[PDB]
RNA sequence: GGUUGGCCUCGGAUAGCCGGUCCCCCGCCGGGGUCCGGUGCGGAGUGCCCUUCGUCCUGGGAAACGGGGCGCGGCCGGAGAGGCGGCCGCCCCCUCGCCCGUCACGCACCGCACGUUCGUGGGGAACCUGGCGCUAAACCAUUCGUAGACGACCUGCUUC
RNA sequence: UGGGCCACUUUUGGUAAGCAGAACUGGCGCUGCGGGAUGAACCGAACGCCGGGUUAAGGCGCCCGAUGCCGACGCUCAUCA
RNA sequence: GCUGGGAAGGCCCGGCGGGGAAGGUGGCUCGGGGG
């Protein structure tokens, strides 16, 4: 049932913490709850993490246990995990959270416009669907 | 036009378990639930708009029956959220559970 | 809030949701909870009929007319959790507990509304999926509840009326899907500033 | 906002044809600074628009002490038909900059209120 | 201390409290369990004490 | 729901009254006029076919025959007897043929 | 005296879920099995809907099989506390209301609070204005004695 | 005033005692206040009438102010925890 | 500012090298699989 798992190379999401939305890779596995993990090309140094605050992505990287951050370094821009990260829905997901957040009080109007437009227009041809899927008549 | 201040809700008053200090009164602001987010709201005014039998004078408005006590957000409370609050005359108890508006106005934004 | 809060029971530990449920009460809010047969208790089901049981003991030796009132009903016993948290021999406690509304199953009023959770009491979360558990209704139904069936049924019936909303809900959204692709040269000039601000990724 | 005059206070126009807010006066202790901002550079603000002439003016009882024949005379404040002056003078070098950003005079006819779900600590302005 | 004989208890707690009936007729306050299988039928009557 | 005959006799009528003697005698004279007209034999149906729908356990009002009686008393004993076996249908249908 | 937009509902699992879709079975819709998607839930409650300055010239789009009647009449669903919804037929109105623009105007009350809603709120007396409708009991007193300290209770009192 | 009593520690008689008798310091008596749910003595701290800030001892699910921290690591299932 | 005049670490394929291994890479062998 299972389909990602705690593994040398593994790719993490940090949710929380000092280093929150980063990725990171996991590097080596210590005591159950914390990891050696690294992003060589996301700004976070090499340092011990708690399982807890990981969330794990679909990356796989290729490199042997504790090898130096320069391997681990090599392996992430081969793979391009950071092309491949933001073109994930996971990533845009973030993203679009992100400039929500920032919106500012004229973006909200004009959101508030486009979408009270693009709602009109669909419920109309909602009812427009309607009345045909209505318009049956066979025994 | 629109609501143009906060909701918030009188808690209770500054206490210990078994004494109660009620010059200053404790608001929950909603939304707000966590002691770093309570720094907008510091030092805004704050009112308890009430009703009452008799017809008081209403700055720019014929007189009616609703009343208020004016007040300003003091301080953050504890961790979650609260803030505690110094009304003009210390707000009655019957108060406890039941709306106070934060006004926006003396704003730093 | 200003507007009644409704909660479901189902999947919930006793304590924590009355906890819960005792504060927000207590801070002027309509709170009505449903489904209370659905509430959990942490521990296996007969030291929890034992606990009752000792309740059902407690009485008064002269007048057990006036001594304590043990209320079999599921809603009841959680309604009797609250008050437990509750000042209610005050004024005030008092006004908070008639905030407070408790059911067992989902009344009409509240069989076609949105419920919500609350997750810092739920069992899922809250209890580790090794331990044991016991149900409210089960609980009720051995110290003296009478309509655990009848219950049982309405429930039924509800959930057979809930599925045949829900099919229509997912045919409306279906067709809304449908109309978004057909209306969508006159859609994407909205689309792209809702994607932009980060509504609609 | 237009300039901050000599006693502090602000000195606004949200167009008088599009909020009907004229040139008036308003404490920067009680409006909200949001991020949407026009170039309002190489506009002319009339020397004359000062705390002097925005001041309110008024006058009552000068040769009535006693009051038993009511003074509600002259109690309408009149616009002055130099304000009507200013503020076509000003309006006529705003609004085509506010023309210019598309849905900003619609943005400026709107009201500003608080719904629901929104908080004022989680806005962004 | 304890009493110096057993005897059982006077009279039964099962038929408390002791009034006056607040009915005159007796009402049932239980009938027979239903059940479809058997015809239609009635299951009560009211009568008269004669002698 | 609770429907109720045309024609309730005078001793069951007794029942509803603390003072026979000074009464008017105005029971149920305005519910056994919908017996008759068309509108509230409709309602009547209505009734009928709701307590078939939702009513699991029906009973029948009835009441003694006080005139029969060597007794004083002339006002008759109403009491519900629950109907048991058979389905709601089929009893609501056993005590429609009953009435009166 | 409160309050100061609404959310009209799957069941649920948590070592798993959700959505969609062709074949088989159950009287033209559901249940399965393939197959395709999504899953740090985006068909997302960290969500969604509605969104209030008002009007006047005045164009473009959206619509135009549309919108509003405390307007009538009929039907349907809902019983667990249905106190709520839904669909038609007739009649009358406006082509307005939704987005982007043109165009100017409204007390612009001269910096200032209790503003802004639910709301035609709840309750109680009284007055006027129209229509459709109703003409009863309870208690005492008397009587009974299946009852009873007294209250209370069971009963009778111009018809066959 | 010349009846004292209590606590840490030392200590005698007694099986022991909320018993009886000593030493030392502190307390209660004469003393309110925060905490120990409650309580003469324990813990903190001693007091004019107040505003603001901060603490002690003690706490921060709800009663009931404060953990609504994405607190850390383990241990533990009790049919008298 | 100090410290072991910080400890680690980053880049320079660190270069001439030496040694050690294992939570053993490639290869090799065996046992289970996909055309
Ligand atoms: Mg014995
Ligand atoms: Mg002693
Ligand atoms: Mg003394
Ligand atoms: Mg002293
Ligand atoms: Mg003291
Ligand atoms: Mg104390
Ligand atoms: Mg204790
Ligand atoms: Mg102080
Ligand atoms: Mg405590
Ligand atoms: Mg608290
Ligand atoms: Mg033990």
């Amino acid at each position: 049932v299972f389909r990602r798992f705690v593994e040398v190379g593994r790719v993490a999401y940090v949710s929380f913490g000092p280093h929150a939305g980063k990725l990171v890779a996991i590097v080596d596995v210590i005591d159950q709850n914390r990891a050696l993990v690294d992003g060589p090309c996301t700004q976070v140094r090499r340092q011990a993490m708690p399982f807890k605050c990981m969330q794990l992505t679909d990356f796989i990287l290729k490199f042997p246990h504790s090898a130096h951050q320069k391997y681990v370094r090599q392996a992430w821009q081969k793979a391009d995990i950071n092309t491949k990260w933001a073109a994930t829905r996971w990533a845009k997901k973030i993203e679009a959270r992100e400039r929500k957040a920032k919106m500012t009080d004229f973006d909200r109007f004009k959101v508030m416009k486009a979408k009270k437009m693009r709602n009109r227009i669909i419920k109309n041809e909602v009812k427009k669907l309607q009345k045909a899927a209505l318009l049956k008549a066979s025994p | 036009s629109g609501r143009l201040w906060s909701k918030a809700i009188f808690a209770g008053y500054k206490r210990g378990l078994r004494n109660q200090r009620e010059h200053t009164a404790l608001l929950k602001i909603e939304g707000v639930y966590a002691r770093d987010e309570t720094e907008f709201y510091l030092g805004k005014r704050c009112a308890y708009v009430y009703k009452a039998k008799n017809n008081t004078v209403t700055p720019g408005g014929k007189p009616n029956k609703t009343r208020v006590i004016w007040g300003k957000v003091t301080r953050a409370h504890g961790n979650s959220g609260m803030v505690r609050a110094k009304f003009r005359s210390n707000l009655p108890a019957k108060a406890i559970g039941h709306r106070i508006r934060v006004m926006l106005y003396p704003s730093r934004i | 809030e200003v507007q009644v809060l409704v909660l479901d029971g189902r999947g919930h530990l006793l304590g924590r949701l009355a906890a819960i449920v005792a504060k927000q009460v207590l801070l002027g809010r309509k709170v009505v909870v449903v489904r209370c047969e659905g509430i959990n208790i942490s521990g296996n089901f007969y030291r929890n009929k034992l606990k009752y049981l000792a309740f059902l003991r407690k009485r008064m030796n002269t007048n057990p007319s006036r001594g304590p009132y043990h209320f079999r009903a599921p809603s009841r016993i959680f309604w009797r959790t609250v008050r437990g948290m509750l000042p209610h021999k005050t004024k005030r406690g008092q006004a908070a507990l008639d905030r407070l509304k408790v059911f067992d199953g989902i009344p009409p009023p509240y069989d076609k509304k949105k419920r919500m959770v609350v997750p810092a009491a739920l069992k899922v979360v809250r209890l580790k999926p090794t331990r044991k558990f016991a149900y409210l209704g089960r609980l009720a139904h051995e110290v003296g509840w009478k309509y655990q069936a009848v219950t049982a049924t309405l429930e039924e019936k509800r959930k057979e009326k809930a599925k045949i909303h829900y099919r229509k809900k997912k045919q409306l959204m279906r067709l809304r899907k449908q109309a978004e692709k057909n209306v969508e040269k006159k859609i994407d000039k909205y689309t792209e500033v809702l994607k932009t601000h980060g509504l609609l990724v | 906002f237009l300039k901050q005059l000599a006693s502090g206070l602000l000195l606004v126009t949200g167009p008088l044809v599009l909020n009907r807010v004229p040139l008036r006066r308003t404490h920067q202790k009680f409006v909200i600074a949001t991020s949407t901002k026009i170039d309002i550079s190489n506009v002319k603000i009339p020397k004359h628009l000062t705390d002097a002439y925005f001041k309110k003016k008024k006058l009552r009882k000068p040769r009535h002490q006693e009051g038993e024949i009511f003074d509600t005379e002259k109690e309408k404040y009149e616009i002055t038909e130099q304000r009507k002056i200013d503020q076509k003078a000003v309006d006529s070098q705003i609004l085509p900059k506010i023309k210019a950003i598309p849905q900003l005079q619609g943005y400026l006819r709107s009201v500003f209120a608080l719904t629901n779900g929104i908080y004022p600590h989680k806005l962004v302005f | 201390s304890h009493r110096k004989f057993s005897a059982p208890r006077h009279g039964s707690l099962g038929f408390l409290p002791r009034k006056r009936s607040s009915r005159h007729r007796g009402k049932v306050k239980s009938f027979p369990k239903d059940d479809p299988s058997k015809p239609v039928h009635l299951t009560a009557f009211l009568g008269y004490k004669a002698g | 729901k609770t429907v109720f005959a045309e024609h309730i006799s005078d001793e069951c009528k007794r029942r509803f009254y603390k003072n026979w003697h000074k009464s008017k005698k105005k029971a149920f004279t305005k519910y056994c006029k919908k017996w008759q007209d068309e509108d509230g034999k409709k309602q009547l149906e209505k009734d009928f076919s709701s307590m078939k729908k939702y009513c699991q356990v029906i009973r029948v009002i009835a009441h003694t025959q006080m005139r029969l009686l060597p007794l004083r008393q002339k006002k008759a004993h109403l009491m519900e007897i629950q109907v048991n076996g058979g389905t709601v249908a089929e009893k609501l249908d056993w005590a429609r043929e009953r009435l009166e």
